[PDB]
RNA sequence: AGGACCGAACCGACUAAUGUUGAAAAAUUAGCGGAUGACUUGUGGCUGGGGGUGAAAGGCCAAUCAAACCGGGAGAUAGCU
RNA sequence: GCUCGCCGGAAGACCAAGGGUUCCUGUCCAACGUUAAUCGGGGCAGGGUGAGUCGACCCCUAAGGCGAGGCCGAAAGGCGUAGUCGAUGGGAAACAGGUUAAUAUUCCUGUACUUGGUGUUACUGCGAAGGGGGGACGGAGAAGGCUAUGUUGGCCGGGCGACGGUUGUCCCGGUUUAAGCGUGUAGGCUGGUUUUCCAGGCAAAUCCGGAAAAUCAAGGCUGAGGCGUGAUGACGAGGCACUACGGUGCUGAAGCAACAAAUGCCCUGCUUCCAGGAAAAGCCUCUAAGCAUCAGGUAACAUCAAAUCGUACCCCAAACCGACACAGGUGGUCAGGUAGAGAAUACCAAGGCGCUUGAGAGAACUCGGGUGAAGGAACUAGGCAAAAUGGUGCCGUAACUUCGGGAGAAGGCACGCUGAUAUGUAGGUGAGGUCCCUCGCGGAUGGAGCUGAAAUCAGUCGAAGAUACCAGCUGGCUGCAACUGUUUAUUAAAAACACAGCACUGUGCAAACACGAAAGUGGACGUAUACGGUGUGACGCCUGCCCGGUGCCGGAAGGUUAAUU
RNA sequence: AAUUCCUUGUCGGGUAAGUUCCGACCUGCACGAAUGGCGUAAUGAUGGCCAGGCUGUCUCCACCCGAGACUCAGUGAAAUUGAACUCGCUGUGAAGAUGCAGUGUACCCGCGGCAAGACGGAAAGACCCCGUGAACCUUUACUAUAGCUUGACACUGAACAU
RNA sequence: GCUCAACGGAUAAAAGGUACUCCGGGGAUAACAGGCUGAUACCGCCCAAGAGUUCAUAUCGACGGCGGUGUUUGGCACCUCGAUGUCGGCUCAUCACAUCCUGGGGCUGAAGUAGGUCCCAAGGGUAUGGCUGUUCGCCAUUUAAAGUGGUACGCGAGCUGG
């Protein structure tokens, strides 16, 4: 049937993608939780 | 039904009930003074006033008060206006300006219709209550001498004053009991709106009801968590309000503001 | 004309068989209901957890729901195994 | 390579979404392919996506988001004015052949078009973030005309036939051809024009709106297709040479008419209905400030500019969502022949495939089917499952009924083919000839050719002619719920939820009520014929007695009673 | 009767025979008038009963056509599993024995088939009980609290009258 | 100064629902089946007042008495709660004997025919339907007859799911 996911790369970033992150309060932290705290090469996209 | 003309009964052949047509409004559609008006059942956040979906809206249309004094209008034709069944009127002023009014009773063609002081008592235009005889024939008043709201529900609605009730405050809305009000305020004095309208029965849900309002009915439907009274085998008992507010009788609106009016019902 | 009638697309799931370490974490086969409507569908948007949404079944809220998932208080407490 | 079989409203073709080199060539076969593998969407190399007209950027705004200042709020932060973003919607312009191993309305050829600057020429009042118009919008239905396109004929090229006949009556194939340019047609819509006057359009306006007069009409917008041109060009069956075996260079006939269609186009139409159907910009126009021999405006042409990204391939699937080369899921477009009501269904075109273990055997038993003597529901919880009915036309049809229905009730009869009526009929289509005229894709009269159902007699074949696929089983009594609808995604579709109707109750608008610490928002740009909450659930006849208990509504004199002094 | 315990009530009907069904009766264990009462044409993938047709549902299965099952070649799983040299019977026994006792029987090993036992496989039983466990729900349980509502003080002033 | 009376007295202050359920445990503890027991049940025998016209014992037997079985209704709580799937049906069974039919006998209140009862006997045989989920039962109609019981009330890694 229709698995729970579907595609859409334009609907995603508008939920995650530093403009979606930095725009929100705790959101700017999400990048720090990774980049600063952790060491993620790169984590913020679709 | 009881007056002119004969109102169809819709010949059931598909499980369909009577409607209530008029004659026409010679132009199926409006003019140039109307907005789009968005349409929701959420309050820029959550639900609220739950139930209300239907479809197709637009068509704002307007004008009230009728500040435009001593300058006559001519009624080109009647017309439509959604959500508020009460016709509308159009009108043209001798200078080429076009408002919309609110079709009182008999009118149609030409018709004097003019606002102002001591303009012309009949069922034409607005007129400061400060100048109104028996007023047993008054229209949409103004809770405040300047606005122009009150009962824009001209659909057969009344507000019979009391003729020459001085004191500078009186009035008698429909079932809304009585309530004193200023006199500088004005009234259309048309005092009507074709009540025959609000008489044919919608029909059968969807076929006309669904278009606007949703399944407002929820009843107990059990589930002792969704509503204050629910669950059980096949019945319900106990009090039957909605969110410990009580549904039977009660009354609300305390120390509000004005609170200067009278009479009212009880039972 | 009609929440009108028979019936494909489309939408849905009443019955039986098969499958049950499946082709498949709900389907296949033969039938079955709606099919101009409270219809059906693409794209994008809005409601956030004691909160939402609900033609109401505690149903749905990412194979999770009589209170989601992730991280934390946390080595909760466990007269029990 | 020849057969064979399968799909063909697709199992074909195109695109979006998503994917992100999977595309093409050469190579190699460890791992990956549920086997072998010389083969691949596998490995390693290379190569491969060329734009002023297609799309994104970009103007415009929807839902909604963000939001100077601002209003709120312990902090975080919420809301929101100007304003600024945001397509799934509106704004400008290209086609047909050709070509690559792979690109293609991007490259080549032939023929075009849009907009901006600059210039030359001519005529002229130009000018907003502003006013007006316009963009600009529903559902349903009923045509007519037309095109796509198919069929038949004519024309052109080709063959005379592994077996009886066909060497002119015949069989096969082709018969195509675009934007743009001229023509303003079947239709669609709407009276022009001039002058003056003004409490309107935030200021102004010749514009729009209103008012008077005056003179004519035969106008003015819109518009599918057709016809010329494009095009004595291209393409074109097919021949001739060369082949690497895929294919190449050259050459190249006819290329028309008649009928038949659409769900496409005229049609953002026409008719009609109630539930009364985005916005903003471009566009046209009117003026403001300002300009004031100027600049600008309109038109013609000359020229320059049209940047930058995307373009490969999969795309109902082996490239996307399902862990898989998974019998599942996935939006739009196109729409050939015979038969048919048809996008059903069957057989086929173009085209694409045989589904990545096979070879034998021919037990029980399991799955999917075919046929069954006599019986015919005896089976069983239950006719579960099967078997069964099944089409068009016509005859004919009960209780009951809200007069609509029940109803395809039920139950019957005719159906193939041939000849005739009639060499093709009724109907449909509409050619010169003729008649006339502002005038012409004119009109009228003529009815050639073309196409063509049904019926009625008569005859004939088989066991059977709605012969296959396809395609209601019918009726009688009774419960429940009026009825369409909704529900437990993944054991319940129901008598449950909803429903229209009814009733009670609350709400005078800063409404009741709800979201919210608040601001604010919904209710509603509504206002008691309105909005909310509760219960009942069409309709018909109705809906009795109890106010002791609890709750609610009114009173509030007297008793009891908080903080406070 | 979607309500009747007694219950297959009693009478009638349909049947060769009817704990169901339909029509009555009333003795309503324990119907009843908008937590609606009695009717109701039409509709229903709705519950119950009867009939015609139809038949492999059945008496009672037969044959046949295909996909497996079997054989060969290639690739190549699964749960489970203390260890095995893993027979029947009667008794025994923590109480239903391949394993103890007595006894009977039995040359060693595969292949295809069937499911009686290995209290067979699978999920620390969901029933039952318990823990001074959990959760969600209810109310005239207890204690609180948002909201609603009362009053005083205060932001809150000037005059007059009784 | 306390029916802290749940009287060594958890608080000053405390009711319920779960089939929407959940966890930690238990065969320390219920439900099915096994097991122990046999009161109860069923089967048999002892005494013999009575009935049987008469006559205790063809047939039956009061008041009372002793046992057999493991089969009903039960008692217990030993085996399973890190799972032993319930009733009925289908399929297919296997044993007992306290025998339903058939076979052989004794008595009879046995003329015959048919029976009554008791002894012996397990070779073989031992119904289709209507109603109901039924087992059973009642009813229709057959039959020589339509046996009683054990086998986890035989039989779901065999079917069904009323
Ligand atoms: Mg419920
Ligand atoms: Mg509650
Ligand atoms: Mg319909
Ligand atoms: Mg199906
Ligand atoms: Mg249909
Ligand atoms: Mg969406
Ligand atoms: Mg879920
Ligand atoms: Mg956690
Ligand atoms: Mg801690
Ligand atoms: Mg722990
Ligand atoms: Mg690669
Ligand atoms: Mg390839
Ligand atoms: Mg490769
Ligand atoms: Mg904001
Ligand atoms: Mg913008
Ligand atoms: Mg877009
Ligand atoms: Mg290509
Ligand atoms: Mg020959
Ligand atoms: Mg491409
Ligand atoms: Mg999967
Ligand atoms: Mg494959
Ligand atoms: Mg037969
Ligand atoms: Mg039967
Ligand atoms: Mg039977
Ligand atoms: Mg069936
Ligand atoms: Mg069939
Ligand atoms: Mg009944
Ligand atoms: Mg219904
Ligand atoms: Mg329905
Ligand atoms: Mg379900
Ligand atoms: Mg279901
Ligand atoms: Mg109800
Ligand atoms: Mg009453
Ligand atoms: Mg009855
Ligand atoms: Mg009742
Ligand atoms: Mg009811
Ligand atoms: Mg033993
Ligand atoms: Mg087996
Ligand atoms: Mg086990
Ligand atoms: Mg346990
Ligand atoms: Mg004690
Ligand atoms: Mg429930
Ligand atoms: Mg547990
Ligand atoms: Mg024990
Ligand atoms: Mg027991
Ligand atoms: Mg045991
Ligand atoms: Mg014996
Ligand atoms: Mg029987
Ligand atoms: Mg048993
Ligand atoms: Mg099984
Ligand atoms: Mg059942």
């Amino acid at each position: 049937m229709k698995r729970t996911f579907q595609p859409s790369v334009l609907k995603r970033n508008r939920s995650h993608g530093f403009r979606a992150r930095m725009a929100t309060k705790n959101g700017r932290q999400v990048l720090a939780r990774r980049r600063a705290k952790g060491r993620a090469r790169l984590t913020v996209s679709k | 039904v009881k007056c002119k003309p004969t109102s169809p009964g819709r010949r059931h052949v598909v499980k369909v009930v009577n409607p209530e047509l008029h004659k026409g409004k010679p132009f199926a559609p409006l003019l140039e003074k109307n907005s789009k008006s968005g349409g929701r059942n959420n309050n820029g956040r959550i639900t609220t006033r739950h139930i209300g979906g239907g479809h197709k809206q637009a068509y704002r249309i307007v004008d009230f008060k009728r500040n435009k004094d001593g300058i006559p209008a001519v009624v080109e034709r009647l017309e439509y206006d959604p959500n508020r069944s009460a016709n509308i009127a159009l009108v043209l002023y001798k200078d080429g300006e076009r408002r919309y009014i609110l079709a009182p009773k008999g009118l149609k063609a030409g018709d004097q219709i003019q606002s102002g002081v001591d303009a012309a008592i009949k069922p034409g235009n607005t007129l400061p209550m400060r100048n109104i005889p028996v007023g047993s024939t008054v229209h949409n008043v103004e809770m405040k001498p300047g606005k122009g709201g009150q009962l824009a529900r001209s659909a057969g609605t009344y507000v019979q004053i009391v003729a020459r009730d001085g004191a500078y405050v009186t009035l008698r809305l429909r079932s809304g009991e009585m309530r004193k009000v200023e006199a500088d305020c004005r009234a259309t004095l048309g005092e009507v709106g074709n009540a025959e309208h609000m008489l044919r029965v919608l029909g059968k849900a969807g076929a006309a009801r669904w278009r606007g309002v949703r399944p407002t009915v929820r009843g107990t439907a059990m589930n002792p968590v969704d509503h204050p009274h629910g669950g059980g085998e096949g019945r319900n008992f106990g009090k039957h309000p909605v969110t410990p507010w009580g549904v039977q009788t009660k009354g609300k609106k305390t120390r509000s503001n004005k609170r200067t009016d009278k009479f009212i019902v009880r039972r």
